[PDB]
């Protein structure tokens, strides 16, 4: 007995213009393909091979080049420089 | 430049088989020659032969090709289906 | 593997068509190409006369490792054909009228 | 693929060409011909081998030694007057 | 992939609709050049060698 | 108009092929942006 009421005349939804003509054959297995590698993330799952790539670019690089990049803070200068003369501060 | 006919590869093809030694004979060639019964080659004959037809046209052909040349004249419109000479 | 047929014939048609094609490239001149030639053509003169599957099959795979052995860097090709040099230096557009996506400006 | 194999030699020596010329212009503070020169037998020779060093790396790539000598061969693939 | 079996594109030795492997682009015509007279261990020593 | 005179054009004044024409934002790029470009370029060259 409650129906949306009869002053509506809802009509359909044109996004209009011109109908533009395929200027593309889409390859099935192109599609495929590049559906599946743009969505990887929800099917990755851990591995080995995951956990390999995990430790190395995620947690022993930075430690690798943070350990360098302390280390270094205050060792060189080049500016002006002689024979004989220690560029590193320590 | 220089640009080949029918008959360039006619005159070509039949004084290469007239130079080769196994043919049965040099009189009965014709273009509609059969290799391998008229000219009384053997299963690797007309393969040495094939292989003289292709480095004389300067040209390579792949497996699936060459067995199907079995006559002189589906040699000629072979070899003249292709661009290179 | 089998005796006289037509699919071995094509096997052994192959294989020569091979063994010729490899020793063409590794030797400069003509004359002792050709004696190679003749004497490749005498070893497959030899055989091809036997009668059991087993030691055809024990030869013609012997043969083909025979025949890996001796491969070359570079066949040589005509250039014009896809190991080549001239291969696909100007291949030629294929004829296509203007295809048009804007209703308004081209 | 072989002027992509030729210009990725180069850009690999001259990214070494990149480090050497901010060490120039680091320790020299310049990086003019006449006052680098004038200059360069006082710097420290440490120094002198670590920029040495970067410019020859470039020089070897460009001028094709043993590091990555194969672009010159495949280099073939444009024509003769190039 | 042989040369002389007729493609649809012939540069990319690719027919129409033929499914695309795992990790393509390392298996494609624009991929490395993947010579194929040595194996790869062995000219590691001979390179290392000489 | 619009539509009747674009859908001609696509698919055939109609039936001509001249050069001169006026897009509708060639009046305000090459008469208004591109001379203020030029007027930055002139101003950040003497104001060096
Ligand atoms: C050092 C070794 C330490 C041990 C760890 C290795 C680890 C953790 C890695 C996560 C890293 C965390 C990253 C954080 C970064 C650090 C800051 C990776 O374990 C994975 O190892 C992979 C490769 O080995 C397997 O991948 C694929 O496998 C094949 C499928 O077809 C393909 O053949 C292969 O090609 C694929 O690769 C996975 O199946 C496996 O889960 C866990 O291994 C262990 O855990 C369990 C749980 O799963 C495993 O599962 C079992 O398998 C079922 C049958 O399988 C059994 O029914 C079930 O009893 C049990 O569930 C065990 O097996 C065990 O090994
Ligand atoms: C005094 C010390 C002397 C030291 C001497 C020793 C130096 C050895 C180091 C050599 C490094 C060479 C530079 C590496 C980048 C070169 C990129 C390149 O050239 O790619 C070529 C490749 C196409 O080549 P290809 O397909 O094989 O053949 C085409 C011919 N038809 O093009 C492509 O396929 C594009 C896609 C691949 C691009 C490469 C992607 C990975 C890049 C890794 C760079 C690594 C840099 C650090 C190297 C550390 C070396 C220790």
């Amino acid at each position: 007995e409650l129906k949306p009421s009869s002053a509506i005349q809802r009509g359909p939804l044109n996004k209009g213009g011109w109908d533009a003509p395929h200027a593309l054959h889409n390859d099935g297995a192109i599609d495929r393909y590049a559906h599946w590698r743009t969505f990887y993330q929800e099917r990755f799952k851990y591995t080995r091979a995951t956990g390999k790539s995990t430790l190395i670019f995620l947690v022993a690089f930075p430690a690798l080049i943070g350990y360098v990049a302390y280390q270094s803070e205050g060792l060189f200068e080049f500016a002006g420089k002689r024979r004989g003369e220690s560029v590193t501060t320590r | 430049a220089h640009v080949l006919t029918k008959d360039m590869i006619q005159e070509r093809i039949v004084a290469l088989l007239e130079s080769f030694d196994k043919v049965n004979d040099a009189k009965n060639i014709t273009a509609t020659a059969n290799l391998t019964s008229d000219l009384g080659l053997d299963s690797l004959d007309v393969v040495e032969v094939v292989m003289a037809i292709e480095e004389e046209f300067g040209l390579e052909i792949p497996d699936h090709d060459a067995d199907e040349i079995k006559t002189v004249q589906q040699a000629i419109d072979y070899v003249s289906a292709q661009p290179a000479a | 593997p089998v005796p006289f047929s037509a699919a071995n014939k094509k096997l052994v048609t192959s294989m020569y068509r091979q063994s010729l094609k490899l020793a063409r490239n590794w030797i400069s001149n003509r004359q002792l190409f050709r004696q190679k030639a003749v004497e490749i053509r005498h070893k497959f003169d030899q055989n091809a006369q036997i009668s059991n599957p087993r030691l055809l099959a024990r030869t013609l795979d012997e043969t083909r490792a025979h025949l890996y052995e001796f491969r070359h860097p570079d066949p040589i090709v005509p250039p014009s054909f896809p190991g080549g040099t001239k291969y696909e230096r100007n291949v030629p557009p294929r004829m296509e009228k203007i295809m048009q996506h804007n209703l308004y400006e081209p | 693929k072989s002027a992509l194999s030729a210009v990725l030699m180069n850009r690999f020596g001259d990214a070494f060409f990149v480090l050497g010329l901010c060490v120039i212009a680091y320790v020299f503070g310049t990086l003019n011909y006449s006052t680098i020169f004038a200059t360069a037998y006082l710097i420290n020779t440490d120094l002198l081998v670590l920029i040495m060093l970067a410019l020859f790396i470039a020089a070897m790539a460009k001028s094709a030694q043993f590091g990555l000598h194969n672009w010159l061969t495949l280099a073939m693939e444009g024509p003769t007057p190039v | 992939k042989n040369p002389y079996k007729k493609y649809d594109d012939q540069q990319d030795r690719r027919n129409l609709e033929e499914p695309l492997s795992v990790n393509d682009d390392l298996y494609d015509m624009w991929s490395p050049d993947r010579f194929t007279h040595f194996k790869n261990q062995d000219a590691l020593k001979y390179f290392i060698g000489f | 108009l619009k539509d009747y005179y674009y859908n001609g054009r696509r698919i055939l004044w109609e039936i001509k092929r001249e050069g001169a024409e006026k897009e509708d934002w060639v009046n305000q790029m090459y008469f208004l942006y591109a001379p203020s470009l030029i007027l930055l370029l002139i101003v950040m060259v003497y104001k060096s």
